């Protein structure tokens, strides 16, 4: 039997030790996969409780450079919340929206030179070549304060002529 | 890894009812060896759709592929269909090498389907750069994206444009080295290979051990039906089973110690995907040696390969 | 009663979730149990003993050992040639399932009214004076009435039977002495006359001998038993192929489903095993053909629902079965019954396996990767974002 007390209210010791004997060990089995088990989980929930903080510690205490690490998007910031067992990051990321083409143009060929977007990208609606940032369409006039020069244009693959506007000579005169 | 179950009841007993009214008598441990074979393949099934299904939409490469050179014909899918996978993953798939109530359960993704995400992934690498990860993808010629690349890693966009040849001889170059090493160099898939030998190991065993007496007098329970009356039957047969279940409970446990290891694994799969290959990664070493330019990604059967570029000075 | 109890009680609630549950497992059993042992061939020679024309003596009862061979006691017993058959120690019937080491087969000729002496814990002048036999043997004494093979005309004088000694005889003893009888006036000395008789008589039979007066020969099979050399009898049965069947191939048992091979075995070779030592070949001994043992179908079984909540509808998936062996649609990951197959695309629902989804009547698909758009790519063309987006997600993790 399962109930150790009709096993000494049924036997005397010799036969008694003996079933006894076989229940522990039975149960010392089933304890010892308990908690083998446990262990295992424990070393799992571990592992999620270092990502777990990792995120805290670069999602919430600082802007993440790590593509979907802190939520699908271009992180902005996060949030955490406290959960029965973890933890919940509500996190803000920015994603565009309402694409818009545009021809490119590696560079710019002006007075026999090559014109490079400083930090953009050169684009042209129909007709007109403007050097926007990559993440939002802004665009804006070509300019030798938004684009640097390096060397002639003879050897760039697909370099496309247009006018670099100089922003002193209007200045000068 | 291979998705297992085990019927506990057949695997122990093997058709014998008498064993099986022992065994329930015994408890409900084949319940918990089932559920965590389970669990642990629904994980399984689980790595791979995390690692591979990051992008919703299927890109398709232009029928007109001029990339500045660039030749991505040996990882780009070849219209002969085999399989639809890119000679490198042909490559990769034909480098390795693959009754007691031990099924194996096949994979939710097939090998076609994987590779026709690893191709949708790919083709939205060449077109749009890392803007395909970001939201919508947004074509660009790829001259440009590579001198935004160059850009991000800390080098001018004239370095590229002045060097687009060279560069692009270059990137072939090193793609047919890899072709040939993946083709006569055997031992490059290791750590796969080794995967697929822990489990059919582990396997081999536990069949293995299916076959050990256990202290009985034969390990066969149909002759200890046959020889013996219930009394001692039932005695040999509860020592059979004693033997039999730790053998289980030992491989499911030794199953899940792996099956977290290779989770581990996979969720740095993950990772590499999300940061290399939809974007440029500034982080020293991630994404291969040197400064990171970009990575491919690539199927395997139990894995995956990313080829990255990098830059090297010299 | 029907699935989707079944899996009622395997979750243990009566409220189920929308998925797919692996319930039960499905076996096939054996049909048809078949016994096959080799063409048909050494068996005792107990007609040389039963047939043999010549008997010894009562009191010279001839002995035989038969060993290294096969007996079948069912012609003997089912002769009805024979008026006595008394086996003691184990059954008349069932002597087939039994080997011994040795038997010791012990031949005479007495008359009939003398029959009944043979059994253990008697007394007569036949077993205390002739043939004395262990009150404990284990065997059998089988004799029948032989007028016709020993009765003679004028009679037949050459069997004789033993009167008076003194002692008495132990168990297994032949005794030959022809020693005179004394019975009392001073020692015979190789000497008759008053109170010397000669110690044996003679039964003389006749061909008009009375029943209890006609002869009978008698015959007494002792087993002994302490590597048994003689068993029993090899009617094998019919070979069945293509279904679950419980076969036994010369020892070898097992269950399956046997199957013509294109494998060659040698001709020393009777049985071959796959890797990890388990039967996968046998050679059949009557015709030695060669048939692959394939483990005859089993697998499990899932139940896919849509939830009770939405629909008490069900299916059943067989893993790794062919059911033609059991709208039944078929798939890598087993068969699918109760689910319609649609050709269309949707996202995965339910997810079966090698690519096959469910979904809610419950419609079997092949699941679709995603909207598939080529990008217009273009080496001069490049596409920026207008507007942007504050997406705000939830990541949930557990920490203790
Ligand atoms: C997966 C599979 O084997 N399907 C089989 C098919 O090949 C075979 O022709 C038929 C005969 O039973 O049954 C079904
Ligand atoms: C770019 O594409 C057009 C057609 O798509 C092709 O004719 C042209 O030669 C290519 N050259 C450059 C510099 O983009
Ligand atoms: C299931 O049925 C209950 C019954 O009260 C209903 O209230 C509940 O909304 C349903 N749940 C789902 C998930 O549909
Ligand atoms: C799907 O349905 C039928 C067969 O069941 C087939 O004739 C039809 O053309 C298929 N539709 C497809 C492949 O789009």
């Amino acid at each position: 039997s399962s109930v150790l007390n009709d096993i000494l209210s049924r036997l005397d010791p010799p036969e008694a030790e003996v079933q006894i004997d076989r229940l522990i060990t039975g149960r010392l089995q089933s304890l010892q996969t308990y908690v083998t088990q446990q262990l295992i989980r424990a070393a799992e929930i571990r592992a999620s409780a270092n990502l777990a903080a990792t995120k805290m510690s670069e999602c919430v205490l600082g802007q993440s450079k790590r593509v979907d690490f802190c939520g699908k998007g271009y992180h902005l910031m996060s949030f955490p919340q406290s959960a029965p067992h973890g933890v919940v990051f509500l996190h803000v990321t920015y994603v565009p929206a309402q694409e818009k083409n545009f021809t490119t143009a590696p560079a710019i060929c002006h007075d026999g030179k090559a014109h490079f977007p400083r930090e953009g990208v050169f684009v042209s609606n129909g007709t007109h070549w403007f050097v926007t940032q990559r993440n939002f369409y802004e665009p804006q006039i070509i300019t030798t304060d938004n684009t640097f020069v390096s060397g002639n244009c003879d050897v760039v693959i697909g370099i496309v002529n247009n006018t670099v506007y100089d922003p002193l000579q209007p200045e000068l005169d | 890894m291979t998705k297992t179950s085990v019927d506990c009841t057949m695997y122990i007993c093997g058709d014998s009812t008498e064993c099986s009214n022992l065994l329930l008598q015994y408890g409900s441990f084949c319940t918990q060896l089932n559920r965590a074979l389970t669990g642990i393949a629904v994980e399984q099934d689980k790595n791979t759709q995390e690692v591979f299904a990051q992008v919703k939409q299927i890109y398709k490469t232009p029928p007109i592929k001029d990339f500045g050179g660039f030749n991505f014909s040996q990882i780009l899918p070849d219209p002969s269909k085999p399989s639809k996978r890119s000679f490198i993953e042909d490559l990769l798939f034909n480098k390795v090498t693959l009754f007691n109530g031990l099924t194996v359960l096949p994979p939710l993704l097939t090998d076609e389907m994987i590779a026709q995400y690893t191709s949708a992934l790919l083709a939205g690498t060449i077109t749009s750069g890392w803007t395909f990860g970001a939201g919508a993808a947004l074509q660009i010629p790829f001259a440009m994206q590579m001198a935004y690349r160059f850009n991000g890693i800390g080098v001018t966009q004239n370095v590229l444009y002045e060097n687009q040849k060279l560069i692009a001889n270059q990137f072939n170059s090193a793609i047919g080295k890899i072709q040939d090493s993946l083709s006569s160099t055997p031992s490059a898939l290791g750590k796969l290979q080794d995967v697929v030998n822990q489990n059919a190991q582990a396997l081999n065993t536990l069949v293995k051990q299916l076959s050990s007496n256990f202290g009985a007098i034969s390990s066969v329970l149909n002759d200890i039906l046959s020889r013996l009356d219930p009394p001692e039957a039932e005695v040999q047969i509860d020592r059979l089973i004693t033997g039999r279940l730790q053998s289980l409970q030992t491989y499911v446990t030794q199953q899940l110690i792996r099956a977290a290891e290779i989770r581990a694994s996979a969720n740095l799969a993950a990772t590499k995907m999300s940061e290399c290959v939809l974007g440029q990664s500034k982080r020293v070493d991630f994404c291969g040696k040197g400064y990171h330019l970009m990575s491919f990604p690539q199927s395997a059967p139990h894995g995956v390969v990313f080829l990255h570029v990098t830059y090297v000075p010299a | 009663l029907d699935p989707l109890s079944e899996t009622k009680c395997t979750l243990k609630s009566f409220t189920v979730e929308k998925g797919i549950y692996q319930t039960s497992n499905f076996r096939v059993q054996p049909t048809e149990s078949i016994v096959r042992f080799p063409n048909i061939t050494n068996l005792c020679p107990f007609g040389e003993v039963f047939n043999a024309t010549r008997f010894a003596s009562v009191y010279a009862w001839n002995r035989k050992r038969i060993s290294n061979c096969v007996a079948d006691y069912s012609v003997l017993y089912n002769s009805a040639s024979f008026s006595t058959f008394k086996c003691y120690g184990v059954s008349p019937t069932k002597l087939n399932d039994l080997c011994f080491t040795n038997v010791y087969a012990d031949s005479f000729v007495i008359r009939g009214d003398e029959v009944r002496q043979i059994a253990p814990g008697q007394t007569g002048k036949i077993a205390d004076y002739n043939y004395k036999l262990p009150d404990d043997f284990t065997g059998c004494v089988i004799a029948w009435n032989s007028n016709n093979l020993d009765s003679k005309v004028g009679g037949n004088y050459n069997y004789l039977y033993r009167l008076f000694r003194k002692s008495n005889l132990k168990p297994f003893e032949r005794d030959i002495s022809t020693e005179i009888y004394q019975a009392g006036s001073t020692p015979c000395n190789g000497v008759e006359g008053f109170n010397c008789y000669f110690p044996l008589q003679s039964y003389g039979f006749q061909p008009t001998n009375g029943v209890g007066y006609q002869p009978y020969r008698v015959v007494v099979l002792s087993f002994e038993l302490l590597p048994a050399t003689v068993c029993g009898p090899k009617k094998s049965t019919n070979l069945v192929k293509n279904k679950c069947v419980n076969f036994n191939f010369n020892g070898l048992t097992g269950t399956g489903v046997l199957t013509e091979s294109n494998k060659k075995f040698l001709p020393f070779q009777q049985f071959g095993r796959d890797i990890a030592d388990t039967t996968d070949a046998v050679r059949d001994p009557q015709t030695l053909e060669i048939l692959d043992i394939t483990p005859c179908s089993f697998g499990g079984v899932s139940v896919i629902t849509p939830g009770t909540n939405t629909s008490n509808q069900v299916a059943v998936l067989y893993q790794d079965v062919n059911c033609t062996e059991v709208n039944v649609f078929q798939t890598r990951a087993g068969c699918l019954i109760g689910a319609e197959h649609v050709n269309n695309s949707y996202e995965c629902d339910i997810p079966i396996g090698a690519g096959i989804c469910a979904s809610y009547s419950i419609i079997a698909y092949t699941m679709s990767l995603g909207a598939e758009n080529s990008v217009a790519y273009s080496n001069n063309s490049i596409a920026i974002p207008t507007n942007f987006t504050i997406s705000v997600t939830t990541e949930i993790l557990p920490v203790s």
